[PDB]
């Protein structure tokens, strides 16, 4: 079989950069295909057989390559054209690349939220972390029950590109029980981030407002 | 132009099976070779197989034998021939086997081109599969410190739910999250708005979680404490 | 100097103008005499490169026998998409004669003569004719019939063989006769016979000759992964009428060399269909019941149509199945070592 390998994952294009994979084939003598995925929608193929566009499409989509290494190259990029990109062999395809918007700043800002108290009577409780922006999107979002730090009982969701203002979101759900809730009482969200000069710390107490 | 049309959303238990059909429209329907490709979520693309509407000649992928099989049927219709649907058959549904299911056709060009040039998409068919049976999702607050104020839409199967706030007056400054698969087999995510602090005492805010497969419509208000 | 050109050509064959029978008949209007006395002229220090899948030629010839079949075989019911045609169907007199395909003035074929030319690449010892060689326009799936020979050893023909949807020719350098037999006595049920001893060890070849082509892995045949019955099995025609045969036991991979136990003869379960999916792409066609009497066709086994299974191979084996489908493709297997060019 052949191996597909598009690497690197992800760059930051300012509006107007210019674009370069690498799409390095492990068996050459082959063509490739390219294809253009924002997603939630269907895939638009771009270039077709190492290097030629399809019909109705854009000349800033420039296709090339050959032997095993082949590249994509686009020329002044458009609002829409901030997606996901595949390339293919044959029935062997490739795992894709995603292209995001620059500049934005550094720094994350952080609102907490307490669970309701008619998700208590459910015994269950979900305390849940908002952060804005943040990028780089390393983040290290800990949480700290009573200065207990917290891991393996919460989960993330970050990406979702806005194109009015480049910014991004993150949410850290944190989830116990009724019981274990009630059982502490500092809650706290630690993210330390890059662009922090020091981790900042948002928290309450069970049971005040 | 042409047109690839496929079935609507599919959830099945694991075991089950299920069959997917894709109506064609725009070109000849046994001039071309339709492929199967699944997006296979976070795992990018498996090729499924290829099916020449001629004889209904297949070819099925190695790591799927024993698993899938592919049909064709030509138009009914005598003043709308050459049209005509494909159809796919996945048997013995696990884990793996949910992603969304795209039918796709190599675009109509050139000679020496291989047969995996695929030019024209179907809108694709969402395929879930799990033991969790279809629910309608409970609707908490994120009140607003009194010191941003969001609704946690929690323990709903299956996708999706979509979110907007007082009716879609309010698009501006709203945050919906993707959704999350706890370890219970059920869904979950969160959606927030940043507002101005002086308004929370003279502006109404409701968000409007909306869940189709269990029919179920929320209308929750957020309030400070 | 020369140029390659596609232009119109013409057919020539010895078809008589008293047979009644079809391949006659209609040679006899669309067609020239043979020329009696034809001549090759060997090109020296010339090479020239071809392409047995653009080929213009195939398409032409692709082109006349549809109007043949269309001329003689008339099925009885015929739809039309949404409707029915109803036309007449009297039994015929069916025996496929070889028809040359020829130039016009201006234009000249020029012939691979390379013995281990594999259709793609280019030639060595290239020469000029008028007319191809004697060709039968004999459809069929599977298996090819009543060919031309690969001039040296077992020639492996494929457009691209890393590509799973290019169907593979396997060109036989040793042909082996199928019998086959309708006894004049549950009409429908026929058989056909097979030299066991010879094709496995004609597909044993096979077999070794397509390791080379696939990194010297194992290679194993299965039956189809499905279609019409016209591709799952043996499809054919003679005397007029439509056979449709078994050949499971033709790729029985455990008989094949080792587990020494399989020799003798082989026969294949066959049925007589009067219900068929048309190659013409056309739609499905009512026949009449079959003729009295012993219905037998002993043909030539030239060539095998497999199409590699392909998908992840992780493990080192490679899946052919037998099946055409593109009765195009049955052209090439005789037209592949010609090119039309045109002079100056
Ligand atoms: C082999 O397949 C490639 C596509 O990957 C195609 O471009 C090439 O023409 C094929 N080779 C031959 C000799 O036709
Ligand atoms: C046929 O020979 C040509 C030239 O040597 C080569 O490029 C091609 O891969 C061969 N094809 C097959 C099917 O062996
Ligand atoms: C030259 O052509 C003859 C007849 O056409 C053929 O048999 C022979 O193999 C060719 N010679 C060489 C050296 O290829
Ligand atoms: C069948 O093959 C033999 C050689 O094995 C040949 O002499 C005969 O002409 C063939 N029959 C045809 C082509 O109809
Ligand atoms: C047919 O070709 C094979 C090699 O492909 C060779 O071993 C065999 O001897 C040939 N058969 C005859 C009868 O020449
Ligand atoms: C073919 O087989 C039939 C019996 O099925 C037999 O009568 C006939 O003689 C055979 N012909 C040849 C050429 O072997
Ligand atoms: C099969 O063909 C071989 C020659 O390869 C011959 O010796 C043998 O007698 C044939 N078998 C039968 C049953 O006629
Ligand atoms: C051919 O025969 C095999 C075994 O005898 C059987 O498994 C297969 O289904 C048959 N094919 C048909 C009936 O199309
Ligand atoms: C394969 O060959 C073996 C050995 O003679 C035989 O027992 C078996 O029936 C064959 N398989 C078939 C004919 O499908
Ligand atoms: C093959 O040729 C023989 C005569 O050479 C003929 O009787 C037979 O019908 C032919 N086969 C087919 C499938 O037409």
């Amino acid at each position: 079989e052949i191996v597909l390998t598009q690497s690197p994952a992800t760059l930051s294009l300012s509006p107007g950069e210019r674009a370069t994979l690498s799409c390095r084939a492990s068996q050459g003598g082959n063509s490739l295909n390219w294809y253009q995925k924002r997603r939630g929608q269907t895939p638009r193929l771009l270039i077709y057989d190492t290097s030629r566009r399809a019909s109705d499409i854009p000349e800033k989509f420039v296709g090339s390559g050959s032997g095993t290494d082949f590249s994509l190259t686009i020329t002044k990029v458009g609002p829409e054209d901030f997606a996901v990109y595949y390339c293919q062999q044959f029935e062997f395809f490739g795992l894709g690349t995603t292209l995001e918007i620059n500049r934005t700043v550094a720094a994350p800002s952080v609102f907490i939220f307490p669970p309701s108290d008619e998700q208590l009577k459910s015994g269950t409780a979900s305390v849940v972390c908002l952060l804005n922006n943040f990028y780089p999107r390393e983040a290290k979002v800990q949480w700290k029950v009573d200065n207990a730090l917290q891991s393996g009982n919460s989960q993330e969701s970050v990406t979702e590109q806005d194109s009015k203002d480049s910014t991004y979101s993150l949410s850290s759900t944190l989830t116990l029980s009724k019981a274990d809730y009630e059982k502490h009482k500092v809650y706290a969200c630690e993210v330390t981030h890059q662009g922090l000069s020091s981790p900042v710390t948002k928290s309450f107490n069970r049971g005040e407002c | 132009e042409v047109q690839l049309v496929e079935s609507g959303p599919v959830m099945r238990k694991p075991g089950s099976s299920m069959k997917i059909s894709c109506a064609t429209s725009g070109y000849n329907f046994r001039d071309f070779s339709i492929h199967w490709v699944r997006f296979n979520r976070r795992y990018g693309f498996e090729w499924i197989g290829w099916i020449k509407p001629m004889w209904g000649a297949v070819n099925y992928a190695r790591q799927l034998q024993g698993r899938v099989s592919m049909s064709r049927l030509f138009s009914q219709d005598l003043y709308y021939p050459d049209r005509g649907t494909a159809y796919l058959e996945f048997s013995g549904l696990t884990s793996a086997d949910t992603a969304d299911y795209f039918c796709v056709r190599r675009g109509s060009s050139c000679p020496h081109c291989g047969d995996f040039h695929f030019e024209h998409w179907g809108q694709g068919t969402a395929v879930v599969v799990s033991a969790a049976s279809t629910k309608g999702p409970s609707v908490f607050p994120l009140a607003p410190s009194s010191k941003a104020l969001g609704c946690l839409v929690k323990d709903y199967f299956p996708e999706p739910v979509t979110v907007s706030w007082n009716s879609g007056a309010l698009t501006s400054g709203v945050h919906t999250f993707p959704a999350v698969l706890q370890s219970s087999g059920l869904y979950s995510l969160s959606s927030v708005v940043t507002v101005p602090s002086s308004s929370l005492g003279t502006q109404t805010y409701i968000c409007n979680v909306n869940h189709k497969p269990s029919n179920t419509k929320v209308d929750k208000k957020v309030e400070p404490k | 100097v020369w140029k390659d050109a596609d232009t119109t050509l013409f057919c020539a064959s010895d078809a008589k103008a008293h047979e009644t029978e079809v391949h006659n008949v209609w040679a006899t209007h669309a067609c020239v005499p043979t020329d009696p006395n034809p001549q090759e002229i060997h090109l020296e220090n010339v090479t020239e490169n071809f392409n047995m899948w653009k080929n213009n030629m195939v398409e032409q010839m692709q082109e006349d026998v549809i109007s043949l079949w269309d001329q003689s075989l008339q099925p009885c019911v015929k739809l039309t998409g949404g409707s029915v045609i109803k036309q007449a169907c009297p039994k015929i007199s069916f025996d496929p004669i070889p028809i040359h395909y020829c130039t016009p003035a201006g234009y000249v074929i020029l012939k691979c003569n390379d013995k281990n030319f594999n259709g793609t690449g280019p030639c060595k010892n290239v020469s000029s004719v008028q007319c191809t060689h004697g060709i039968k326009p004999v459809v069929s799936t599977q298996l090819l019939l009543n060919g031309s020979l690969a001039e040296e050893e077992i020639i492996i023909r494929s457009e691209n063989l890393t590509n799973n949807a290019k169907t593979i020719i396997v060109h036989l350098n040793k042909s082996v006769e199928i019998n086959c037999t309708r006894p004049s006595n549950d009409i429908r049920k026929a058989y056909c016979e097979i030299n066991g001893t010879k094709w496995n060890k004609v597909l044993k070849q096979v077999t070794e000759k397509l390791k080379e082509h696939f990194n010297n892995k194992t290679i194993i045949f299965q039956p189809p992964s499905g279609g019409d019955l016209e591709i799952t099995m043996h499809h054919f025609n003679c005397r007029g009428e439509f056979f449709y045969c078994n050949t499971t036991q033709l790729f029985n991979n455990t008989c094949i060399g080792n587990m020494k136990g399989c020799n003798g003869t082989i026969t294949l379960p066959c049925k007589i269909k009067q219900i068929i999916n048309m190659w013409q792409g056309t739609g499905q066609a009512m026949y009449a019941p079959p003729i009295d009497g012993k219905i037998n066709c002993v043909s030539n086994i030239t060539g095998i149509l497999l199409t590699r299974d392909g998908g992840a191979n992780n493990t080192s084996n490679e899946t052919f199945r037998p099946g055409g489908g593109n009765i195009k493709d049955n052209w090439r297997s005789e037209l592949y070592k010609y090119k039309v060019v045109q002079i100056e």
